[PDB]
């Protein structure tokens, strides 16, 4: 695992290099907008089983046969496995934004996560769409201008969802 | 209550399993726990660590229960319990490396020292790495823990009595231990007796309170005893020093008094220096 | 690698919960003293080449019987001094990889692992880089706390080697 | 408790080795938090009997079932409103005990710990707290970043009864 | 494991109430002087391998039976053992400081000590000779007035003396 | 599913040994009950529309809140009037496959596992199901022995929710 | 682990005889009221969850201590315990009287809890209070008259009630 | 033992679960066949000196060389005899034992266990003891469902002698 600033310096390490001037700005300017990321990740965090709990009603809503009898967020048993799986999304892109890296996000989970749903039987291209619906939701609520102290962090909202596609995309 | 019974904190669980089942660092230190609870906190030197065995599990082909096997069944973890020990006592010492907890009844004496007598050892550690508590409890990608402290698995009371006496602290290893080189649990697990719970030392004087009921008062009183008003208050106490008019004799043992005396045996008890284990009606 | 972020995310990971405040609050520490690590780092990146030469002569002097006796593991041919002169920037390269990451992660998997190992089978006693590390923690040319910080630093590769 | 000072400790300890820089920067961190932290405890322990007795009326609003049923599980009686007072100000003494811990190791330990057998033995509908902290989390009266930490941890007790 | 915060929480809640003004006070005057305490555990940490090094010559320069053959640091193997434990000893130690409260040092590390010692023959005395050749070497070490700002922290220090003594009088 | 027939497998097959007389007689006696069993599952689905209707009033009288409080989880809405018409009619149909199965495998797999955590995340609240589950018990109209399996199922899932 | 039947055979193994009529009769005697044994044991284990929350309710409203700050029975995960610990004994008492003698109680519930309590620290008396608590309440639910074609039933009861007796004054 | 009542209990002592209606159903029916079982076991022993005494003689008819052949294994002598009518006693005794308790427990605990060992080592034929048991079990003066399940559990006996 290599967050933001430990991935510059292993590339430079196998390249073996002193840190150039250019990389040593580039992690000076991510020092100097981390308070904003703690921010996003704290107000995400806060709301994280609203976001999850918001999400889960919304997608049975719009594919019901999830939830038919004999579709696979039937039984309750999975459908806490599905409600699990979703906060684990979130959880561990929570982790990522905190990072500033992809590493966590593609290290315990994304990797061999593709074919356990495909062996499972559960449909992958609904698993995205819960994992959009949850990007709507997060984004929102880490964009959300009242109650902080004012400014623009576009940038991270659009990192942020550049988290959610990467793993929407390898479960789908 | 955790300091004095001797759970510093012991709670959480070490997997190894991952995409990064090295994780650069997180295996060192799954390596260094299984050294740990398999050799009793024994000081491994760095020559005789098993090296070929941390091969094989950084490169994925063996998982955590075939490293914790390796382990139990190198001739390092041999000389250390296995050769020197009475073979009841070596069952006890398995039970507390492996599956974390200590013998709930002579039943698994009785097993486990079946197969050695026939198998062989390494059978032996075979039954306990693949017993269903350790499949179960532990992953193959879990290191063991002592979950005998825990009660969730379903397990007679006596048990976290037992696991105390073979636990003596964090700092303590099976190795060397004040009872060490004899059988710890092994004239109780015949008899299924209970174990007063031995507290480890902790920055205070120690006292560790041998209970052969060979020549000690019945747990209950067996009688009126004196007769006076109120029940009979057993009374422990190890470290009689100061009255020695033959050398005192017996100079960890238990008094049966009456409640109405307990107050003035007390006082004689302290001025001895024993510090009492337990006073626990009978 | 044991940098800050990661070490916080995976004590929450281990755990299996979102990020407490406690796991924030430690990396918002990181982003503070952040500024004076950068500061430290450019530093020691900048009069690098000065200080690995000035760190070669310094064991030189110290142990003069290793620029004299014949053997692989002596600089006493030329391919030693450029083999001698390789491994101190390797001891530099590394602390000032340290310094960025912000903890003693490279130090630690990108060296320090098997060190023993190694200045064993080749009989480089340790002795030699240690004093080269003592003559870098003392012509650093740093003040303050970033000071401070790179000191730790080679203090702790210091106490590693010994 | 998962206290930010005993989790790098614990950290340290796993690993066996001494306190690296990557713990003490954690723990300058939590110190350099601290000031606001302890302000917001000051303001939650100062008014806790405006913040508790108007959580107690707003929980009756939001559920007017809950002071009419008959029933143990219910406040109707006398009694069961003075068990309402004293469960509103446990929750409160533990956000304080948070807030000045610096994590969120002591609600860990003595509320969410098996708080999910409780609520369901007793029939004590966790939605009841959670109306309650969140009108806690609105009449705290705090601001600037005391407000953000106060706001954090009534948030993760919030997210811990769902 | 218990810090100084969390000693004060944990009466705190034992007692109930709320935290009182007085024990604000008292946390207060902890963070104040935080600074120092960190200060104070880096240098003893930056200097550990030295301190135990120098403390163990000592040692066995002034009790020299111990090293003699048939006693209990002979063989090199339990030389070994030897500088380990001193090595942990100072490593429990360290912890204790940063802490703020001598909880983890009796938690663990002197947590059964005692009869692990009584047990092995390990004279208990001539350990507890090494802690506190170990004490003046690393409070030595931390009041060094050179290389900080200058400033009061003869507290700090005897609280590090505190702190050896606790544990060379339990292995005693 | 644990039914009896595959636990008496199943406890062979830990043992590794062919079925021996002691399973045979323990199924015998299952085969024996079967006619019973079955014989009591008829009644129950075919009275199974009036018995989901009447515990969903049930339910109603008993939580007059319920009925009125605006909300997801709330039957105040004919969508959520649809639910509970869903979820009874879930639970029935579990206990008649328990009557079926002679043992509580089905309620285990298709109920009970994973209950604690739905009623939390859709803020469910299970004395609801408690009180339905106790109208089905007292209008099922069975009687005999069947009628004392189908009671003993319908109170395994009643101590379940609890 | 012996049952009624197991423990007749045992006694009469130990001693080398073969059944003599007496003992004969009296297992038959225990077959001819089986069915009230397994009518008892399915009531008790059909409400164990409401005869344990009521129980816990008296329980502690009559020991207020309990509840109270700093006690046993506080801080929402030693009363988990607690109940944990009721439910216990109710079950080991229910496999009891199922089994017809009190070998099980005694030897996988009641075998040395009175010490691990007394190490733990929680009140023994308090235990046998909350026993009796339970006792009530049982005996009340398998003796309830209504339900059942109706019969004789006060024997069994006797000796339930005197299995939880046994329990009581063995934690005490 | 190894008792049908102890094993349900067992089983679910194991997973830590209440006894629910399987295992009750099951000690029913041991409850329901017990009436039988006392029959047949009554029967045996009141008639075991005749089961006993002409076992022993028809052990010696079916193996003559049994009954003259020199050794301690064989019952030449007037102890030998002894001992051969004590062992046939100890299978009856447990086959009543067995009857009574309505499980292979006595059996296995007291007999099975070990039993080729001890006849592998003392020169115990098992051949001896399988023809004892078919004359018991061809004498056994039992009828109906009695004969029924005490031959079952003779035949388990010479199944496990070979
Ligand atoms: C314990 C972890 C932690 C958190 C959560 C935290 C919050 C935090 N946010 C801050 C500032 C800030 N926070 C924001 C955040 C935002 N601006 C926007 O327009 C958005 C809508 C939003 C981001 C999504 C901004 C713009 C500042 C001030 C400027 C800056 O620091 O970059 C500051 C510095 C000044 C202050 O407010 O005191 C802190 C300390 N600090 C921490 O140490
Ligand atoms: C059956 C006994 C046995 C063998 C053979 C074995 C091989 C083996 N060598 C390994 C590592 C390695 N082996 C090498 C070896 C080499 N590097 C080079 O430049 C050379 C060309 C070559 C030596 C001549 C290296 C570099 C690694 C490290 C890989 C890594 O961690 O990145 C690993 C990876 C995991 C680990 O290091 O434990 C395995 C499994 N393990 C075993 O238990
Ligand atoms: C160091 C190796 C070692 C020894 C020696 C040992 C002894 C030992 N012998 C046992 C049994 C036994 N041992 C005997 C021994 C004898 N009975 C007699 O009549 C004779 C006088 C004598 C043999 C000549 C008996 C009868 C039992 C069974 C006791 C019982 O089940 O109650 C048991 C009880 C548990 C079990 O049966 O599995 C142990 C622990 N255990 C060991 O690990
Ligand atoms: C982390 C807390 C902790 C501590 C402290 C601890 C102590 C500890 N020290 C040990 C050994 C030892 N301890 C010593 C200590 C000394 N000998 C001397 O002459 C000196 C006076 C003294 C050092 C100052 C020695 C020589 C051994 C080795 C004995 C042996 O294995 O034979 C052992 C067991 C034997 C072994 O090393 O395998 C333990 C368990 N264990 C712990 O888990
Ligand atoms: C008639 C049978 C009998 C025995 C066996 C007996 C033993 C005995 N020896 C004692 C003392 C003692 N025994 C020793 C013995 C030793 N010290 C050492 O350094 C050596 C390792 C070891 C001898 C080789 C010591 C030092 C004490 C005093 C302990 C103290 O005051 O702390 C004590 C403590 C109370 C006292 O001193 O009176 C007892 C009970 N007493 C008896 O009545
Ligand atoms: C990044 C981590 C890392 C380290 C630390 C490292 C050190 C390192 N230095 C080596 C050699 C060497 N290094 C020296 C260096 C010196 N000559 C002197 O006079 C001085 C006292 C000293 C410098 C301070 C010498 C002489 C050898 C050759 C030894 C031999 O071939 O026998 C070797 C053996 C293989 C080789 O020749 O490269 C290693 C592995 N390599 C690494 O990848
Ligand atoms: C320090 C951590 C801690 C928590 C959180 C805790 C909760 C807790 N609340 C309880 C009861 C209760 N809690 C309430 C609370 C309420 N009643 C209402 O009508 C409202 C809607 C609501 C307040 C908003 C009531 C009425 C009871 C008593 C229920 C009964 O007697 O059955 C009980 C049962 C024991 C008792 O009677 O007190 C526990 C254990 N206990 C703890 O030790
Ligand atoms: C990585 C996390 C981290 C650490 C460790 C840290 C330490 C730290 N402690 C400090 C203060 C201090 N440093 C001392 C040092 C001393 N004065 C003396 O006379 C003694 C000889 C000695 C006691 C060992 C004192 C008294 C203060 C307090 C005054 C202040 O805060 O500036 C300072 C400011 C001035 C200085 O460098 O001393 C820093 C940076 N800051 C951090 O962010
Ligand atoms: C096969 C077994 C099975 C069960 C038991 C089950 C329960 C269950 N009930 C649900 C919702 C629900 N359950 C109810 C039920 C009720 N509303 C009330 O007012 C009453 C008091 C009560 C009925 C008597 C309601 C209204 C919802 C919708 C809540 C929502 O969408 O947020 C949901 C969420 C998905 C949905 O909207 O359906 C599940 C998973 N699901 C299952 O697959
Ligand atoms: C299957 C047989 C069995 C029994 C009997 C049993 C008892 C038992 N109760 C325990 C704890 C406990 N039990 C209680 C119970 C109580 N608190 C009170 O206020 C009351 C007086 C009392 C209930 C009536 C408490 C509070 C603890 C935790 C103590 C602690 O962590 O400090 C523990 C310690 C480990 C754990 O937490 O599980 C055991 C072993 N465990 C078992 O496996
Ligand atoms: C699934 C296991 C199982 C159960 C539950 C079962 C019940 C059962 N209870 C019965 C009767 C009875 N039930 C009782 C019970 C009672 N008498 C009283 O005064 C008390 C209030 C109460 C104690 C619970 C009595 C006395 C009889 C008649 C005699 C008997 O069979 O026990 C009968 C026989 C007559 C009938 O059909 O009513 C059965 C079959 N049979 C079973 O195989
Ligand atoms: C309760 C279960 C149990 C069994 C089964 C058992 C068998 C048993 N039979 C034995 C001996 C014997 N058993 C016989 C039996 C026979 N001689 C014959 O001619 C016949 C063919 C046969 C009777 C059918 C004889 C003659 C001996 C003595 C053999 C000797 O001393 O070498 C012995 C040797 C110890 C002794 O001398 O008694 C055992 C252990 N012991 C047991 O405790």
């Amino acid at each position: 695992m290599l967050d933001a600033f430990a991935k510059v310096v292993a590339q430079a390490d196998a390249r073996g290099e002193f840190l150039t001037n250019a990389q040593f700005d580039a992690l000076s300017n991510l020092v100097k907008e981390g308070n904003k990321r703690l921010d996003a990740v704290n107000r995400i965090t806060s709301n994280a089983s609203t976001i999850v709990a918001n999400a889960a009603r919304a997608l049975f809503a719009e594919q019901p046969q999830l939830i038919q009898p004999g579709g696979n967020a039937y039984t309750n048993r999975r459908m806490a496995a599905c409600l699990r799986d979703m906060e684990i999304i979130l959880r561990y892109v929570t982790y990522a934004i905190l990072a500033g890296d992809s590493s966590v996000l593609d290290d315990r989970c994304l990797n061999g996560l593709r074919e356990t749903y495909q062996a499972l039987g559960t449909p992958g291209s609904s698993v995205a769409v819960a994992i959009q619906k949850m990007k709507d939701a997060a984004i929102a609520i880490a964009n959300d201008p009242n109650g902080i102290t004012p400014g623009d962090c576009s940038a991270l909202m659009s990192e942020i969802a550049g988290y959610f596609d990467r793993a929407a995309a390898a479960v789908a | 209550a955790a300091s004095r019974l001797g759970t510093s904190a012991f709670s959480d669980a070490p997997p190894v399993e991952l995409r990064a089942n090295w994780s650069e660092e997180d295996l060192e230190t799954v390596i260094r726990a299984v050294y740990r609870q398999v050799l009793g906190n024994d000081y491994v030197m760095a020559s005789e660590r098993l090296v070929s065995a941390e091969s094989l599990l950084r490169n994925g082909k063996i998982t955590v229960r075939e490293f914790v096997r390796a382990v139990a069944k190198s001739e390092l973890y041999k000389e250390k319990f296995l050769y020197g020990n009475f073979q009841t006592r070596v069952i006890e010492l398995n039970y507390k490396h492996l599956l974390g907890r200590a013998p709930y009844d002579e039943s698994e004496v009785i097993f486990h020292l079946d197969l050695y007598e026939n198998e062989g050892f390494d059978a032996d550690i075979d039954s306990y790495i693949d017993s269903p508590e350790y499949t179960n409890s532990f992953g193959d990608w879990v290191v063991p823990y002592y979950r005998g402290f825990n009660t969730q698995p379903g397990q007679k009371t006596v048990g976290f009595n037992r696991i105390f006496r073979l636990y003596r602290g964090y700092a303590n290893s099976d190795r060397a231990q004040a009872e060490g080189s004899m059988s710890r649990l092994a004239r109780d697990l015949a008899t299924n007796r209970a174990n007063t719970v031995v507290p480890p030392s902790n920055s205070d004087t120690a006292f560790a309170y041998y209970t052969p009921s060979a020549d000690v008062p019945p747990r209950a009183c067996l009688g009126g005893s004196f007769g006076e008003s109120g029940r009979v208050y057993r009374i422990e106490v190890a470290g009689i020093r100061q009255p020695g008019y033959p050398g005192v004799r017996r100079s960890s043992t238990a008094f049966l008094v009456p409640y109405e005396q307990l107050s003035a045996k007390m006082q004689q008890l302290q001025r001895t220096g024993a510090r009492i284990i337990s006073v626990n009606p009978a | 690698m044991k940098t800050p972020i990661t070490e916080a995310i995976a004590a929450a990971d281990t755990q299996g919960r979102f990020l407490s405040n406690t796991e924030l609050q430690a990396v918002d520490g990181r982003f503070k003293r952040a500024v004076a690590s950068m500061e430290a780092a450019r530093a020691l990146t900048n009069n690098a080449q000065s200080l690995i030469d000035g760190a070669a002569q310094a064991v030189y002097q110290k142990f003069p019987y290793t620029t004299t006796m014949q053997g692989s593991q002596y600089a006493s041919t030329p391919e030693g001094k450029a083999k001698c002169a390789r491994d101190i920037g390797y001891y530099l390269r590394m602390v000032t990889y340290c310094l960025v990451a912000g903890g003693t992660g490279p130090m630690d998997e990108y060296l320090i692992a098997g060190l023993s190992e190694i200045n064993s089978t080749f009989d480089l006693s340790p002795s030699w880089y240690i004093e080269a590390l003592k003559y870098i923690k003392a012509n650093h040319g740093l003040t303050g706390q970033a000071a401070v910080e790179a000191n730790a630093y080679i203090d702790y590769a210091i106490n590693a080697l010994s």
